[PDB]
């Protein structure tokens, strides 16, 4: 369901969104390269993968 | 697939941008009835409104900070700063400086500004004398001393004068200024203030437990430090918890900037019963008075600084 996102990772992401916006794509990157069913949603809808995630703060 | 990740970002980062831009922007009037009524349901909800309220502005009056200009030693102080500065300079050419700045002002504090009051020392008696007083109670202000800031007296009987000494306890820091004594408390108000007065970013931070200190701004560290000035301690959050055991339950910062509780970076062992509010009534707390306290900034301020929060959030919850 919802996103289904690792705690952990989650936290990281978070983190750089708000102190390296400047890395923020290759941390996107690798976290799909580690979540198939999100590999996914990102190649049908780019969109609705950043909704779920500000969303969770 | 070769999915654009870089694109994907940037247009995250501004979605996010706005969406805390919205957090900080209006006045909810959904949320101002819950805040107003929580206020009357819960009192340690009262109690962390009412330090807000106090703390969060007070220090910052040019008046204040003047009058403490004056009278400190800043010749004295800058004299070693740069002596210290000089000494290393730790790592990059940097901001490093305002922590010696810092680190100084505590030293002066201690070794040489304020001086500690457990007993009073006997003062028709010699100087040097605490040991022979004998506590007999606690009073009102006399009335010169409700001219500062004092609810309470503390009132001690010289055992070899016969003369009673009182030490009244104040609140208004510049008093503070005269009188050189003190316990913790007026110990960290004064101090805090000294510290706003060179213009840091300062929290005074409120333990449950009758304990108060102050986290500053370092901008080379960019995170807040830990200071105490009873303790002459730079940096170090653990001290309470584990070097003194202390039990602790709760620990709020308040800054002009915000309200925020800082209790996982503090309280992390010797854990106490965290309950005169449901734990997110709290959290909801906090965010409210910071955002009322922010109605003013403009609009990168405004971020600037949820990100600094953001920043906290995750050093606590990740315990680092
Ligand atoms: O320890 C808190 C306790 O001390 C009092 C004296 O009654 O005043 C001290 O604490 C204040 C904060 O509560 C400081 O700002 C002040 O400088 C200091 O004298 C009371 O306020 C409080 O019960
Ligand atoms: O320890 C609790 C209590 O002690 C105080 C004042 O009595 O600090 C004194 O005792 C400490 C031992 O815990 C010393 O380390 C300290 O330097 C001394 O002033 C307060 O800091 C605290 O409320
Ligand atoms: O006492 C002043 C100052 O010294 C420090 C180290 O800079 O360590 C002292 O205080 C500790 C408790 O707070 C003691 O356990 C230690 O033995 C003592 O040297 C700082 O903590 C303190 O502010
Ligand atoms: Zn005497």
């Amino acid at each position: 369901g919802s996103i289904g996102l690792t705690v952990e990772d989650l936290l990281s992401l978070r983190q750089v969104v708000s102190g390296n916006p400047e890395a923020l794509a290759p941390l996107l990157e690798n976290i799909s390269a580690r979540y198939p069913q999100l590999r996914e949603h990102i190649m049908a809808n780019p969109e609705v993968f950043v909704s779920m995630l500000l969303e969770a703060v | 697939n070769n999915i654009d990740f870089d694109s994907i970002a940037k247009m995250l980062l501004i979605k996010y941008k706005d969406f805390i831009l919205s957090k900080f922007k209006k006045a909810a009037p959904v949320e101002n009835i819950r805040f107003q009524n929580l206020v009357h349901t819960n009192q340690f909800a009262q109690g962390v409104l009412g330090q807000s309220q106090h703390l969060c502005t007070v220090y910052d009056n040019p008046s204040w900070h003047s009058i403490v200009l004056e009278t400190l030693d800043l010749d004295l102080i800058y004299k070693n700063v740069d002596k210290e500065f000089a000494k290393d300079g730790h790592a990059e050419g940097e901001n490093i400086y305002t922590d010696y700045l810092v680190k100084e002002l505590l030293r002066y504090f201690k070794q040489d500004f304020f001086k500690w009051c457990n007993k009073p020392d006997c003062n028709h008696c010699g100087q040097n004398t605490s040991e022979n007083m004998t506590p007999l109670g606690s009073q009102g202000p006399n009335g010169e001393e409700s001219k500062f800031n004092c609810g309470t007296v503390e009132i001690y009987k010289c055992n070899r004068c016969g003369n009673i000494t009182r030490f009244p306890r104040y609140n208004d820091p510049i008093k503070l200024l005269e009188t050189r004594k003190g316990r913790c408390g007026e110990w960290c108000n004064l101090f805090t203030l000294i510290l706003k007065s060179f213009g840091l970013d300062v929290r005074y931070v409120w333990n449950r437990e009758d304990h108060v200190w102050c986290e500053y701004f370092s901008n080379f560290l960019n995170r807040w430090v830990h200071v105490d000035s009873c303790e002459q301690s730079f940096d170090q959050p653990y001290i309470y918890s584990i070097n003194w055991n202390k039990k602790m339950s709760y620990c709020i910062a308040f800054g002009k900037d915000g309200v925020v509780d800082v209790s996982k970076r503090y309280i992390l062992q010797n854990e106490l019963p965290r309950d005169q509010i449901k734990e997110e009534d709290l959290k909801f707390l906090c965010q409210f008075i910071t955002k009322r306290l922010r109605y003013s900034l403009n609009d990168d301020e405004i971020y600037q600084l949820a990100c600094r929060d953001e920043q906290e959030q995750i050093e606590l919850i990740r315990g680092k």
